[PDB]
């Protein structure tokens, strides 16, 4: 028979409800037999029932209906295009009888990393230990078992691998019954699974060593690798707090006795968010409270952080289809930076925040930028939802959605979002409506985020204060070369009479608005630390008119306040609708910032500019624009101290500082570098380097035949991987252009360096002077061995091609680019990274046409 | 998750 379905999405006829997995693995022959029982429910009428499934050889599909334990065959029907299979029911089961359905296979545990996937590796005895692991999202899951593989199928799950001795079992749900069998070859079982998703599935197998201890009644615990088992004394004490925290704030318990978080011994794993399993990248979780720095610290927690509150969201409640996919991925990195400012403070992560929204509006900015609320039809078009704009544009509207709305508002609309939802199927409308539930009246409505939703981009504001009026004009934010309008929930601060404080909140929704102020003012800053997803382009009066005031007095906004201001206005001046003279004039009062937040960004924008510049031929324009900026910054640079001493946000800060005076040479800055690598360098390494000076104290060494050969020793021994990270960035930033060949021709073969490295390689090499050119030529002259080692449309072939050609800016590079693709493939020519880089070159060039010109006549 | 470098894109 022919295959009777012809959809891409399974039909809504069949619906699991209870599923038994029994499994086992050899892990030592990448292989493993398994059988699933498969309880399902009728719905509607159909001859067949139909679920995913994909390489597998089939021993047994057996049938059974309601209470007679007697079993007919039937016969099945692959078409492995969708990835379905279809059991070819003999009785034409019908309308709320369940029916219990049997499978038992065969089938490869995977040599890539990708669904039920297996590797090995070696011990800190040199012993070859064995290993395996699962990452199903988002279609992978029907790699290991067939089953009904969509996100709004949730289900229970009964799942059992017999594993063998020296190794752990582990799975979503607890052991409880654990049966030694006659050849020592141990099986465990694991309690019934809640209703979860399919996709949510896990179940590991490898020798680990636990850390736990239950609070409020639930076992939280970090197992991992024997030897590392010392390091993960900050996950465990992280993940209690601020388990602590979710559950506090949610007002829902987390619903398991246990809470795993497993740290994956392999550098290419998968993180993911499984029910009671989460799962790391090794190097990922450990932190070691001596010798680790502050980088290393913020990640650990932050990606916790995002684990955990995916619990919640994305879990719990699951959207019901991969468009939705921002709204786990949007609410766990909004919790994510959320649960920080509350339990983590000292951290400062609302900097970090701060910067991905600046790095998430440039590229939302684009003409490749999708809406965030997108339709999904196929498969490709899943595995691209799962990209930037998704986690923290998403985040972003939260955010904004949060300040607009009481602190307190917001958190209602989450409690009862979460409750009225639990164990079931959510729409990016369904959280709107429990979001309109109050105040207390329906006082607002949510049609308001439906054009956030459903349109790319966002509004550019504009800003006209004439008195005590203040004229708003909204239009979307466009890269030369109608439809829209926005719900936007404006606030602007102002000082009135005494100084007063004066803040306000809006809701510009039409072409044209006003704002009447009380009184009159002198200055007014819109949009108040950033909490609103758009950039505010004021009038020449009033940019002057804030200018002023950050010449006189540059704290009377916050530090969230002034950042935004640096970048919105060396972007405007990007696209022309300011002159660059006056985004420079902005950041004159920088000799009077202490606060990191501004200096960063402002140290960010004004390096992009050098870089442009440096990439073409004007070392002259683009040296003394350096020193221009390094006079505003003079004092605080010297200030500084090597040390690892202060708060997170200084320690940023100094980091910041030193790592640019050096960079450009500026002051004293080096030498002091290039003594402590002497000294360090000396001592074979044995002595301890402050962190925060590192990579730093590591880059300028490495301008030396002898300090980049030592810096080269200490990387293929030596194996603190955050340091060997810090040690890789230095080896690349050789100006000997032979090594850093050497470099890109040896990682891309896995000689000396992994070739998870190649693309940190290519990147750090083409962002200076010696290796820009012979980056590209590198991508170019090996692009056909880089599309084998990597997905033709996975981060990496991305990243790279992005790395390597996003600083050309003239028409001829430009040609040069696109002839290069196009005599490849238009099947790659038309690859949305591919034609994003496009897009960046033509806007390079046409930063040089707006501002070169200008640019020259200073000095 | 989708960590690795640049966060941004
Ligand atoms: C639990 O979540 C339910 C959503 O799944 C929610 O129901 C929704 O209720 C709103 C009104 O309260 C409905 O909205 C309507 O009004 C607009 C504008 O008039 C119309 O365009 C719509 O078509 C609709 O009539 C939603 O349609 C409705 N959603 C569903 C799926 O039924 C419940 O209220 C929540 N329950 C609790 C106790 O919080
Ligand atoms: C996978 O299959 C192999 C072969 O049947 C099993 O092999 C043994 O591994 C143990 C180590 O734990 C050795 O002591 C035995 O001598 C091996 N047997 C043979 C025949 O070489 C292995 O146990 C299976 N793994 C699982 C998890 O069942
Ligand atoms: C993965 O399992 C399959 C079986 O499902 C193995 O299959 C042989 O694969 C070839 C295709 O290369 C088929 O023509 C044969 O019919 C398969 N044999 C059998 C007995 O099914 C496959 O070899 C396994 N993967 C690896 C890497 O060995
Ligand atoms: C939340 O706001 C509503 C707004 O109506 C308050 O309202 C009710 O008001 C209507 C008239 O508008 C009365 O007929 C009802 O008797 C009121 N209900 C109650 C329970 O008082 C409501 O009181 C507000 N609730 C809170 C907690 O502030
Ligand atoms: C399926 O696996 C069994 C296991 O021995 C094997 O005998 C059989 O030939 C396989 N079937 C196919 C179609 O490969
Ligand atoms: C099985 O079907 C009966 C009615 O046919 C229903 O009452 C029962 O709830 C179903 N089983 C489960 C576990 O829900
Ligand atoms: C975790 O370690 C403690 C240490 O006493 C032990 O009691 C407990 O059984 C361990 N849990 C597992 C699942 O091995
Ligand atoms: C602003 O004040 C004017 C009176 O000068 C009034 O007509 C108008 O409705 C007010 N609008 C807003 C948005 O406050
Ligand atoms: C930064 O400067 C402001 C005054 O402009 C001052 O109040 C604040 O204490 C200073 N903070 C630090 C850390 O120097
Ligand atoms: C270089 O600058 C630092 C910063 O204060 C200073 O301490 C040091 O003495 C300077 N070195 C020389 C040789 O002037
Ligand atoms: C330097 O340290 C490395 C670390 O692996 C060691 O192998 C080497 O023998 C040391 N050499 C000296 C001279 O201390
Ligand atoms: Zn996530």
């Amino acid at each position: 028979k022919l295959f009777p379905w012809a959809q891409i999405r399974l039909p809504t006829a069949v619906v699991p409800l209870r599923y038994e997995l029994s499994l086992h693995p050899n892990l030592t022959s990448m292989t493993f037999r398994g059988s699933v029982t498969i309880s399902v429910q009728a719905l509607q009428v159909t001859w067949n029932i139909i679920l995913h499934s994909t390489g597998h050889n089939i021993s047994r599909v057996t049938f059974m209906s309601a209470v007679s334990s007697q079993e007919k065959q039937a016969e099945i029907l692959e078409y492995a295009y969708h990835g379905q299979i279809a059991i070819v029911a003999p009785e034409a089961l019908l309308a709320g009888h369940n029916y219990t359905l049997k499978i038992e296979y065969s089938a490869n545990i995977s040599s890539s990393y990708y669904g039920f996937y297996g590797f090995s590796y070696t011990d800190e005895s040199n012993e070859k230990k064995y290993f395996a692991a699962t990452q199903f999202e988002p279609l992978a899951a029907r790699s290991a078992f067939p089953c009904f593989d969509e996100p709004a199928f949730k289900a229970t799950f009964i799942i059992k691998i017999i594993r063998d001795e020296q190794y752990t079992a582990l799975s979503n749900m607890p052991k409880k019954s654990s049966v030694v069998l006659d050849d020592g070859l141990v099986q465990d079982e694991f309690s019934e699974s809640v209703k979860m998703s399919t996709y949510l599935v896990a179940f590991i197998v490898g020798e680990m060593k636990n850390l736990s201890q239950d609070v409020n009644g639930t076992l939280v615990s970090i197992y991992a690798v024997p030897e590392k088992i010392g390091q993960v004394h900050y996950a465990l004490e992280t993940t209690v707090k601020l388990l602590e925290f979710f559950q506090n704030y949610f007002e829902i318990q987390y619903p398991l006795k246990k809470l795993d978080l497993v740290a994956i011994p392999d550098f290419e794993a998968g993180a993911m968010e499984n029910w009671g399993l989460l799962t790391f990248r090794e190097e990922t979780l450990l932190y070691d409270s001596n010798t680790s720095s502050m980088a290393d610290r913020k990640l650990v927690t932050k990606i916790i952080a995002h684990e955990l509150a995916h619990q919640w969201f994305g879990n719990l409640v699951t959207m019901k289809w991969w468009n939705d996919l921002w709204l786990n991925e949007g609410f766990a990195t909004f919790m994510e930076y959320f649960s920080l400012e509350k339990i983590f403070k000292e951290l400062s992560s609302y900097e970090d925040f701060l910067d991905a929204r600046f790095k998430t509006m440039k590229k939302d900015s684009l003409n490749s930028s999708h809406p965030i609320s997108s339709s999904v039809q196929s498969s490709e078009q899943i595995e691209e939802m799962f990209d930037s704009l998704s986690y923290f544009k998403g985040s972003s509207l939260l955010l904004m959605l949060k300040t607009y709305l009481s602190e307190d508002v917001f958190q209602h609309a989450v409690v009862l979002y979460l409750h009225n939802h639990s164990y079931a199927s959510i729409q990016s409308d369904d959280l709107w409506d429990s979001f309109n539930e109050v105040t207390n009246q329906t006082l607002d409505v949510k049609r308001m985020m439906k054009t956030w939703t459903l349109q790319k981009g966002f509004p550019l504001v504009t800003v006209q204060k004439k008195g005590k009026e203040l004229f708003i004009q909204q239009e979307r934010f466009f890269l030369n070369m109608t439809s829209y309008l926005w719900h936007i929930p404006l606030s602007y601060v102002t000082e009135g009479r005494n100084y007063s404080k004066y803040q306000s909140v809006s809701l510009l929704d039409k072409k044209s608005g006003v704002i009447n102020l009380t009184e009159e003012v002198l200055w007014v800053k819109v949009n108040i630390n950033m909490n609103g997803y758009y950039i505010v382009h004021y009038a020449d009066d009033d940019w002057e008119a804030l200018i002023h005031q950050l010449k006189i007095n540059p704290y009377v906004l916050s530090d969230k306040d002034r950042a935004n201001l640096i970048n919105n206005i060396f972007e405007l001046a990007g696209l022309g609708k300011v002159p660059l003279k006056r985004a420079f004039d902005l950041i004159n009062y920088l000799g009077n910032e202490n606060h990191t937040a501004p200096i960063t960004e402002a140290l960010f924008q004004t390096d992009l500019i050098y870089n442009l510049l440096e990439k073409l031929g004007y070392m002259d324009l683009a040296s003394r624009l350096v020193t221009r900026v390094f006079k505003l910054l003079q004092n605080q640079i010297q200030q500084q101290t090597w040390t690892d001493e202060g708060t997170p946000s200084m320690r940023e800060l100094r980091s910041a500082l030193l790592e640019f005076a050096c960079t450009h040479n500026l002051g004293n800055c080096s030498t002091t570098a290039m003594k402590l690598f002497d000294d360090w360098m000396a001592s074979n390494g044995t002595q301890s380097l402050p962190t925060d000076v590192m990579t730093t104290v590591f880059k300028v060494g490495a301008k030396t035949d002898k300090g980049w050969s030592f810096l080269l020793g200490k990387y293929i021994s030596i194996g603190s991987e955050a340091e060997k990270n810090k040690i890789l960035e230095a080896l690349a930033s050789s100006e000997d252009v032979r090594k850093l060949y050497w470099l890109m021709k040896s990682s891309l073969n896995g000689d000396n360096f992994r070739t998870q490295k190649l693309s940190f390689i290519i990147r750090t090499v083409g962002r200076h002077f010696p290796g820009h050119l012979l980056a590209w030529d590198f991508v170019k002259e090996n692009w056909n061995k880089l599309v084998q080692k990597f997905p033709l449309g996975s981060y990496t072939i991305q990243n790279i091609v992005a790395g390597s050609t996003y600083l050309f800016s003239t028409k001829t590079h430009l040609s040069e680019v696109q002839a290069f693709f196009e005599n490849q493939s238009e099947a790659t020519f038309r690859l949305r990274c591919v034609q994003e880089a496009l897009e960046v070159i033509q806007l390079n060039i046409q930063w040089m046409e707006k501002n070169l010109k200008s640019l020259t006549w200073w000095l | 998750x989708k960590h690795h470098a640049f966060s941004f894109k």
